[PDB]
């Protein structure tokens, strides 16, 4: 401690005093998982490996749900070309539990495929599929001229090419009556063509991370539970460091989490026994290191505010209402205050020489005689001459 | 102003103890005021009383304490004990004996009795 | 406050972010510890003016003047008075605690307060101004009134011909203290409010986003990938970072409000308890006699006790 | 100093913007409103004596 005091300090010597230096934080012992336990493998299938799909004006929105999902066989597979993940990261995506996964699906130009990201516009974003402002979702997109084109023109894949307004995020618009033109026009595909106006199949998930139970998530295995202990957790995605305690916290049915004012969660439902469970964090405090000067001696005490001496991991221990100290010696005598520790008690290096720990004085006691005939009059006087220093002025800087 | 172009009745503006005077010194930065006080001292206990009765008349200190060492009653003055014959000089009458509480007894010297006398 | 605790939390990802700003969790930690050492200075230089703890003898004939309703309760082990006790019950944390906010206890208890107004009290009675100056040298209480009365220019025998009406009056007037006091406190429970509040503003700004995704730094490190994450986790530190910065400005603020106030209370304890004053309405509306200090939640109450001037008569003067 | 006119006026998209940093904008204003009942209380203690 006295190391870390001349270091904080950033000086080799240190003057008598009490000194924060870092703070105590008690340590996860493990770290839980709990999951849903839900075997149901997610159907992605029947989206990359449909046999024809929509029209990009018709984009089909498959929703995916109640079942397990392992998206690192979609990313690293890398048969694709582009994986854009926008709000979540292609690989913490394996990691995390959704809501809801909805999959939408069209074909496209491998030129108008750059349209097809949040905040964009473009024949495809204006009128086709609009990503809102704070899509959570990864785009899919992999070239399909072995299906999606033949020699003499597939005309398979129909866009909207006029509305009277752009489209709305997730907007579908099947309508088809006179805008003069047929609203729709299609993509004639060849063989030929080059990389940008060749076909590409694309598959959107667009994720959801709600308040409500998650009912897609990813290949991870649920740990055991263990209680009035400090540990790590993750929680259909709730992760922090917590001593898990069993809450009398009278959650109503449909209720999955609890917030603090500051929206840490306070409390959580187990995903599996349905049990709630209190997360107060496990517990901190500041270190002030009590020394002596260093030109008076080496030796040390140490207080762990507001730590109680049951938590902090020797020869003399004392709880002080301020906090646990520890190396220094609770004496009963009274003494001028020396090093203030807190609460009434203050430190002194004192007698073979050790740090004392002890209640203030607050002065000698006096009982002044007073009765209803008695006066006390001086009969001598002295002249004192005391000096009172005040600041009047600071270094002018510019 | 108060403590060194002056004299401070405030109490312990300008130091401990009753202020007399006090002296300015330069600092880098500041100021040191020497303050220089009376600080009273070697008190003694006295019998003490608010007014003497003496011919029925209640005479009360003009600017002091009664004040008895045993077996006298004395003025002084209250902060050094500089004990005085009571007179009619140093006190003042107001009334009767029997309005004050805890009255005392004693003579009340005139000094023109003893010149009238001579 | 752990600047870090507060900022990042529990996050070692977030920590290393934090670190490129260097000091500035230094100058919070710093300005907040030097706060706090000036509480401790504050009481000190109001309540311990006294250089000894005086007791009260146990007759209490004080010439029938009664002083029981704010000297030192004898049934009850907390040494307050009565009129103390009012005064706590008339002013008188898991959410702040667990997002690293710390509540420190004062150095002197509020047992050692009251210890120190009951001496100062004690000497007060037993010796006037005698105990500021140096010795408490005892004078009968009656003879001390006296010479507050000569100080505001009464001849002392108002005062012992008048004796018995005046402790009348003085303890009627303790009796309507008390009666008001149960009916009082607006500064002492201004600062309290302010401190509360700033502090849950403080803690509140946890919830805002500051143009990243979330406010919930564990849903960025479960959800994004660093490159990602670091830009999210950069708008929160500096959003974080200035709701600190204005929290520890507006309390280094409040500390030279509440120092000042001290300072005051210094000054009349000085001149009203331990001497009487010839400065107007300094001590009191009307002529001071005298002034007894009892302890309130993070302050003082003085009682000023002084000579107002009633039922005059017209004169002809010369 | 309505905050939220001055710093963004008439758009409601800077407001929306705005209210993503929270508080600030009510710790501005309670200030200031502190500060002008302090003007007040300043003038009755010393002239209302
Ligand atoms: C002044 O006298 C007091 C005692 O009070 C006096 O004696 C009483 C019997 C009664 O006549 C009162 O009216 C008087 O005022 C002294 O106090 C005591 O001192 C002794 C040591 O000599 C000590 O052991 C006792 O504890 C003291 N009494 C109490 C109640 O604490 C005091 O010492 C005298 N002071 C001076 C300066 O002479
Ligand atoms: C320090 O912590 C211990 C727990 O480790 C506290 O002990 C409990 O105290 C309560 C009363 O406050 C009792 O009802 C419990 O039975 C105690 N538990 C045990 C295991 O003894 C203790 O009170 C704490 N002390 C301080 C000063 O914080
Ligand atoms: C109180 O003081 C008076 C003096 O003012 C003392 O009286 C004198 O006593 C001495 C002997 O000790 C005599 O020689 C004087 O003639 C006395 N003078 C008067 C005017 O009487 C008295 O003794 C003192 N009492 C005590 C108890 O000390
Ligand atoms: C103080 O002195 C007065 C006299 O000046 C005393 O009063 C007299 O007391 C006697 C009885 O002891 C009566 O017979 C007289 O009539 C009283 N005289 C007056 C004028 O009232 C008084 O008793 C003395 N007190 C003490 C305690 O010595
Ligand atoms: C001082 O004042 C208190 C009241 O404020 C008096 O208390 C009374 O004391 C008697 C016994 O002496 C009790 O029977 C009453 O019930 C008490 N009244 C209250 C309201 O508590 C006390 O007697 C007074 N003492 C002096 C010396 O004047
Ligand atoms: C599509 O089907 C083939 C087998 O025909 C398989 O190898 C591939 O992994 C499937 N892709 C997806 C995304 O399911
Ligand atoms: C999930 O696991 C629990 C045991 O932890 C079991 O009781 C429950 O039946 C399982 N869920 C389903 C749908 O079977
Ligand atoms: C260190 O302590 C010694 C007394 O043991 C003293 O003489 C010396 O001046 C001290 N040095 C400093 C720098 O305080
Ligand atoms: C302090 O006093 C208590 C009794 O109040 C006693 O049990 C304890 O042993 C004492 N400790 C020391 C170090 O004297
Ligand atoms: C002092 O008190 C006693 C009772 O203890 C009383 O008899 C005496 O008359 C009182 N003296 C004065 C001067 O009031």
């Amino acid at each position: 401690p006295l190391s870390e005091t001349k270091c904080t300090l950033k000086s080799f010597t240190v003057e008598k005093g009490i000194y924060q230096t870092s703070n105590f934080r008690v340590q996860p012992t493990e770290s839980i998982v709990r999951f849903p336990n839900i075997t149901n493998l997610c159907p992605f299938g029947e989206v990359f490996n449909a046999t024809r799909f929509a029209s990009v004006y018709a984009w089909n929105r498959k929703r995916i749900s109640n079942c397990v999902a392992d998206y690192s066989v979609l990313y690293n597979s890398a048969s694709f070309s582009t994986f854009k993940c926008y709000g979540v990261s292609p690989t913490k995506l394996n990691d995390l539990c959704f809501t809801n996964v909805y999959a939408d699906s069209f074909v496209i130009r491998g030129d108008e495929v750059r349209q097809i990201a949040p905040g964009q516009t473009g024949t495809i974003a204006d009128y086709n599929y609009k990503l809102p402002d704070d899509f959570t979702g990864c785009v899919i997109a992999w070239n399909s001229n072995n299906l999606d084109s033949k020699v003499g023109g597939n005309y398979n894949y129909l866009y909207r090419l006029f509305r009277k307004s752009n489209l709305k995020p997730f907007e579908r618009d099947i309508s088809t009556e006179i805008y003069c033109y047929f609203p729709l026009q299609s993509y004639g595909f060849q063989p030929t063509y080059g990389v940008g106006y060749q076909p590409y199949r694309v598959v959107v998930l667009s994720f959801e991370l709600l308040h409500a139970p998650a009912t897609v998530c990813g290949p991870k295995k649920s740990t055991n539970l263990v209680k009035n202990k400090c540990v790590n957790f993750n929680f259909n995605g709730l992760t922090g460091t917590g001593v898990l305690t069993e809450s009398n916290k009278k959650f109503l049915p449909f209720q999955q989490f609890g917030r603090d004012i500051a929206d840490t969660t306070d409390a959580v439902r187990d995903p599996q026994t349905l049990e709630i469970l209190d997360i107060t964090p496990c517990s901190f405090g500041g270190v002030s290191v009590i020394t002596p000067g260093t030109n008076t001696s080496n030796q040390v005490a140490v207080l762990y505010q507001g730590v109680n001496c049951t938590e902090v991991p020797g020869s003399n221990v004392f709880q002080t209402r301020a906090g646990c100290l520890i190396g220094a010696e609770y004496v009963n005598n009274s003494y001028e205050c020396d090093i203030p520790i807190g609460a009434g008690i203050c430190a002194s290096y004192q007698t073979s020489q050790s740090i004392i720990a002890y209640t203030m004085s607050l002065g000698a006691e006096n009982s002044v005689a007073y009765s209803n005939n008695s006066i006390a009059i001086p009969t001598n006087f002295t002249i004192s001459v005391t000096t009172e220093i005040l600041p009047v002025s600071m270094t002018k800087t510019s | 102003s108060e403590c060194v172009l002056g004299q401070s009745k405030r109490v312990d503006f300008c130091g401990k103890g009753y202020h007399l005077m006090s002296f300015p010194q330069s600092a880098p930065h500041g100021v040191v005021f020497l303050h220089v006080t009376y600080v009273p001292a070697q008190e003694k206990n006295f019998t003490t009383a608010p007014a003497i009765c003496h011919d029925g008349k209640a005479h009360f200190p003009r600017e002091g304490v009664f004040v008895s060492n045993g077996t006298h009653w004395f003025v002084t003055q209250r902060n050094f004990y500089e004990p005085q014959i009571i007179t009619t000089d140093n006190t003042f009458v107001s009334g009767n004996c029997d309005v004050v509480i805890g009255i005392v007894n004693n003579t009340v010297y005139d000094p023109l009795q003893p010149e009238l006398d001579s | 406050v752990d600047c870090t605790m507060y900022i990042c939390g529990d996050s070692t990802e977030c920590s290393n972010l934090l670190l490129q700003y260097g000091s500035f969790c230094t100058q919070l930690n710093r300005a907040l510890t030097g706060i706090a050492v000036e509480q401790d200075k504050n009481t000190q230089e109001v309540f311990a003016q006294v250089k000894q703890i005086y007791k009260t003898p146990p007759i209490k004939d004080f010439g029938g003047f009664n002083f029981s309703q704010i000297l030192p309760d004898p049934s009850k082990p907390s040494k307050r008075s009565f009129i103390e006790d009012l005064l706590f019950n008339k002013v008188t944390i898991c959410a702040q605690k667990f997002n690293g906010l710390t509540v420190l206890p004062p150095l002197l208890t509020d047992e050692m307060i009251a210890q120190y107004t009951s001496a100062l009290l004690a000497g007060t009675i037993t010796s006037g101004w005698t105990f500021g100056a140096g010795a408490a040298l005892q004078i009968p209480f009656a003879m001390q009134m006296a010479y507050r009365f000569n100080g505001i220019g009464v001849t002392q025998n108002v005062l012992y011909e008048n004796q018995k009406l005046i402790a009348n009056q003085f303890n009627s007037a303790i009796g309507k203290i008390q009666d008001s006091l149960s009916s009082a406190l607006g500064k002492l429970q201004d600062v309290v409010n302010q401190n509360a509040q700033a502090l849950n503003t403080l803690v509140k700004q946890l919830s805002s986003n500051f143009g990243a995704i979330s406010s919930v730094l564990n849903d960025i490190l479960s959800r994004l990938d660093k490159v990602e994450a670091e830009v999210q986790i950069d708008r929160l530190i500096t959003g974080r970072l200035q709701s600190l910065q204005t929290y520890v400005t507006q309390q280094l603020i409040r500390a030279a409000e509440i120092r000042a106030s001290a300072n005051l209370a210094a000054i009349k304890m000085s001149e009203c308890v331990l001497g009487q004053s010839k400065r107007v309405d300094f001590c009191g509306k009307g002529y001071h006699l005298m002034s007894f200090p009892q302890s309130a939640p993070h302050g003082v109450v003085f009682l000023h006790v002084t000579y107002v001037p009633a039922q005059e008569k017209n004169f002809t003067t010369a």
